[PDB]
């Protein structure tokens, strides 16, 4: 209840609500060691709400402070002179660039290519070529670092600013800086290139199912001697596929060292080091020796990647520890306790209380795909766009299918040329009410009312004044394709069902269960599978009707099985229903059931199958 | 002639007698008198009756109609013989007007199933109402009344509702909607 508040060793946590408004409204508004001058002034906060949809009330500390919490880019929305030369554009069309530094999350194949993804972003769209070079200076010089890293632009530990990219110019011109406190995924979790073994070349593939107990992370589970080992697939006691993992602390790579270990400290000319450095390296390669000094005897490996269970905190990267206790009360699983800021962290030993030892639980990350992506356009000159499913928008957000929006392909090509030796990107973002708009599907999905279209979801709890958005629907669920049609949740389960395409999605708890998403087919459905019309549960009867067509169906969301010779049509039970309904949606209580077809709705009556109001979709629901 | 809206269900309902007649040899409007003094005008067809749908047993052998279209104009073609199957008001012997106001539709326009409507259908939704709707948005409150939104669909009579639709009534009293030859259920179910 009176939820208490603590400090973590490592972590300096004050900012209490506004508190941070202040530093996070001058970090990319403009509005330094002064609370901001709103006080005769009205100015800042302002346009803040201006960007990311106008929800402008002031100050607004109930909903807009949780914006200035979502991970986003480095870069100011305002005032594109922040260095970087007034003309934002490359005068050339052959562009080099060069990777500096590099990241322990990821083996420096994965960047190097992870990286050169991003820059082909920009490059299918535009005369723009970019060329990787390994020395001297080049138009873009890549690297990661922390707060304070040299340019004058810190950043803050892990989350908040993902990066910051200055646009086209002399030597800074461009140069791209990635966070090093965050860790840099594909997008999906932690990834580890597996060492040795019977897959020695693959990713480690989390979760995994050992001793029915899925793992997320490398573990020594098994072993006795201490090392890290992963299956590379789902079920290791099937395929039986692994490799080990990689850490200084247990081996290394090439180099003369044989695979040894590092050794700590190791002396290099006058300094110890206890980590792999680059010292004495351009080619941004953390090395380390082998033994305790490194001169006298000449011994070396390379270090290429690390794994670990924890992150941040000041475990090292130290697994967590089950149960533990933490004042005062026993936890066995990653908590919240003592954060309030959200973020899951866990013990690594049985007791934070004398020990006072954490670290963070892995969340998902952030792809250096995407970042970069963002970040080289900025490089390309671009500027923070106002576009929810702009990808240079300054919120990150993870879609697994991502496509550069016209509002991108826009910008870009407005400055260089489109495509050398007339197609366009297609869609663009759809708006609220100003146009007539046939969703892809409305839903009770949690307690909020989404609708749907292409790659957004407006959604809303009771008002129908005004629902929210738009946000892009991979937000909560990205393995989702840019266009779904019918979608129900079972309230016998609480699970999040999507249909789509010739296949289905089914999620649960934000993560979809293994094997789906399946066709239409082991659903319940014959092969007429190509595409759904719409899906919903009964507010009586508990079951969930597929519509499809001009025949409807039914499914057991009680049993696995099937009901006797559907597809039957409408001919028996439903009445006013027309031929293929865009929805169907059951609300709480009431025992209506609305059905979507064209631009209005038909009310329908679950106690008596008859029917009732006909009412306008835009005026009703969806707020106008 | 100024008439109101109604769904062909209502028809079959408010109306004395409906068949497909048609029209051999006109008789010719004869004469008549009135207020002003001058003969009355009215349009009188020679018709053959196919079939008789409701109404009384005194067979139609001429239609009747107002003078002129401006009051009411049930101007019909003879020779071509096309089929109207227009309910107008039943008089004795073969004697039924036909007000540009009634139901009144050449054979062809009818759907596969509004023809069907005629022997059954239709006529088990008359101790029904139907409800015409006006704005979106709008409601429908009584058990018996049935929601009639074509103005909203399609501006005009013949409209999805109206060109498939009868709303029944409900063995309890209330009345609903249709399509097919069905009548027999509530909702979907399995023994559990
Ligand atoms: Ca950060
Ligand atoms: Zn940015
Ligand atoms: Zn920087």
């Amino acid at each position: 209840a009176p939820s208490p508040i603590i400090k973590f060793p490592g972590d300096v946590a004050p900012k209490t609500d506004k508190e941070l408004a202040v530093q996070y409204l001058n970090t990319f508004y403009g509005c330094p060691k002064e609370s901001c001058n709103l006080f005769v002034l009205k100015d800042t906060l302002k346009k803040m709400q201006k960007f990311f949809g106008l929800p402008q009330t002031g100050d607004l500390d109930q909903n807009t402070i949780e914006t200035m919490r979502k991970p986003r880019c480095g870069n100011p929305d305002v005032a594109n002179y922040n260095f970087f030369p007034r003309k934002p554009k490359w005068d050339k069309n052959q562009i080099t660039y060069r990777i500096i530094g590099y990241t322990p999350d990821l083996d420096p194949e994965t960047v190097d290519d992870a990286f050169a993804r991003a820059f082909q972003v920009w490059s299918d769209v535009t005369p723009l070529r970019f060329s990787r070079i390994h020395d001297g200076e080049a138009d873009i010089m890549i690297n990661f670092g922390r707060w304070e890293h040299g340019d004058g632009y810190p950043f803050d530990g892990k989350d908040g600013l993902l990066a910051h990219a200055f646009a086209p110019g002399t030597g800074v011109g461009g140069d791209s800086h990635f966070d090093d406190d965050e860790l840099w995924t594909l997008g999906e979790g932690q990834v580890v290139r597996v060492k040795y073994g019977n897959a020695d070349g693959e990713y480690c593939k989390f979760p995994f199912l050992f001793n029915g107990k899925e793992y997320n992370s490398c573990t020594d589970t098994g072993r006795s001697d201490g090392f890290l080992w992963c299956s590379t697939t789902y079920n290791f006691e099937k395929d039986g596929k692994y490799g080990f993992c990689p850490h200084e602390a247990l081996f290394t790579m090439g180099g003369n060292a044989e695979g040894q270990p590092c050794k700590f400290p190791f002396r290099f000319q006058g300094t110890s080091y206890d980590s792999c450095t680059t010292e004495g390296r351009t080619d941004g390669y953390r090395w380390c020796g082998t033994t305790e000094d490194y001169d006298r005897d000449k011994k070396y490996g390379f270090c290429p990647e690390t794994a670990m269970s924890t992150v941040g905190g000041n475990s090292e990267g130290a697994p967590c520890v089950f149960p533990f206790t933490f004042l005062g009360n026993k936890y066995e699983s990653c908590t919240s306790a003592g954060r309030s800021d959200g973020k899951m962290w866990c013990a690594t030993t049985a007791n934070y209380d004398d020990d006072r030892k954490w670290g963070f639980c892995p969340d998902q990350g952030y792809s250096l795909f995407l970042v970069a992506a963002h970040a080289f356009g900025h490089a390309m000159g671009l500027e923070h766009s106002q576009d929810p499913g702009a990808l240079m928008a300054p919120i990150y957000t993870y879609t697994k299918n991502f496509r550069l929006s016209q509002d991108d392909i826009k910008g870009i090509q407005e400055l260089y040329g489109a495509s050398p030796d007339t197609p366009t990107l297609g869609p663009v973002t759809p708006e609220i009410c100003k146009q007539d708009i046939v969703f892809d599907g409305i839903a009770q999905i949690r307690g909020e009312i989404f609708f749907f279209k292409d790659r957004f979801i407006w959604r809303t709890v009771t008002p129908r004044d005004k629902p929210m958005g738009p946000l892009l629907v991979a937000t909560f669920w990205p393995e989702l394709p840019e266009k779904i049609d019918a979608v129900y949740e079972a309230p016998q389960e609480e699970k999040a069902v999507f249909f789509a395409g010739n296949e289905y999605w089914i999620y649960s708890a934000s993560t979809l269960e293994r094997g789906y998403p399946k066709p239409l087919t082991s659903l319940g459905l014959p092969p007429d599978v190509q595409r759904v019309d719409a899906a919903f549960n009964w507010s009586k009867n508990k079951k969930t009707y597929i519509f499809a067509g001009d025949k409807f169906w039914r499914y057991n969301e009680v049993k696995k099985k099937m009901d006797p010779g559907f597809p039957k049509l409408i001919a028996d039970a439903w009445n006013a229903i027309p031929d293929n309904l865009d929805a169907v949606v059951d609300l709480q209580g009431g025992g209506h059931s609305y059905f979507f077809k064209g631009a209005y709705y038909l009310k329908l009556e679950n106690q008596s199958l008859k029917s009732v109001k006909f009412g306008s979709i835009k005026s009703d629901w969806l707020g106008c | 002639c100024s008439c109101s809206p109604v769904h062909p269900q209502q028809a079959f309902c408010n109306a004395d007698v409906v068949i497909r007649a048609k029209a051999v040899s006109e008789k010719e409007v004869d004469s008549g008198n009135d207020i002003y003094g001058n003969p009355i005008k009215r349009i009188q067809y020679e018709i053959k009756q196919i079939k008789m749908f409701k109404g009384p047993e005194k067979d139609i052998e001429f239609i009747y109609t107002a003078p002129s279209s401006a009051v009411c104009g049930v101007s019909l073609d003879v020779g071509g013989k096309k089929e109207y199957l227009i309910a107008g008001k039943a008089e004795g012997d073969g004697k039924m007007h036909i007000t540009l106001c009634d139901f009144i539709v050449p054979w062809d326009t009818l759907s596969t199933t509004q023809k069907k409507s005629l022997n059954h259908r239709y006529q088990m939704g008359c101790e029904c109402k139907i409800t015409r709707c006006p704005m979106i948005p709008c409601y429908i409150s009584s058990p018996d009344e049935c929601l009639w939104m074509d103005w909203v669909t399609e501006k005009n009579i013949n409209g999805h509702q109206a060109k498939f639709f009868a709303c029944i009534k409900r063995s309890d009293g209330s009345c609903a909607w249709y399509r097919g030859a069905a009548p027999p259920k509530q909702e979907f179910l399995d023994i559990e």
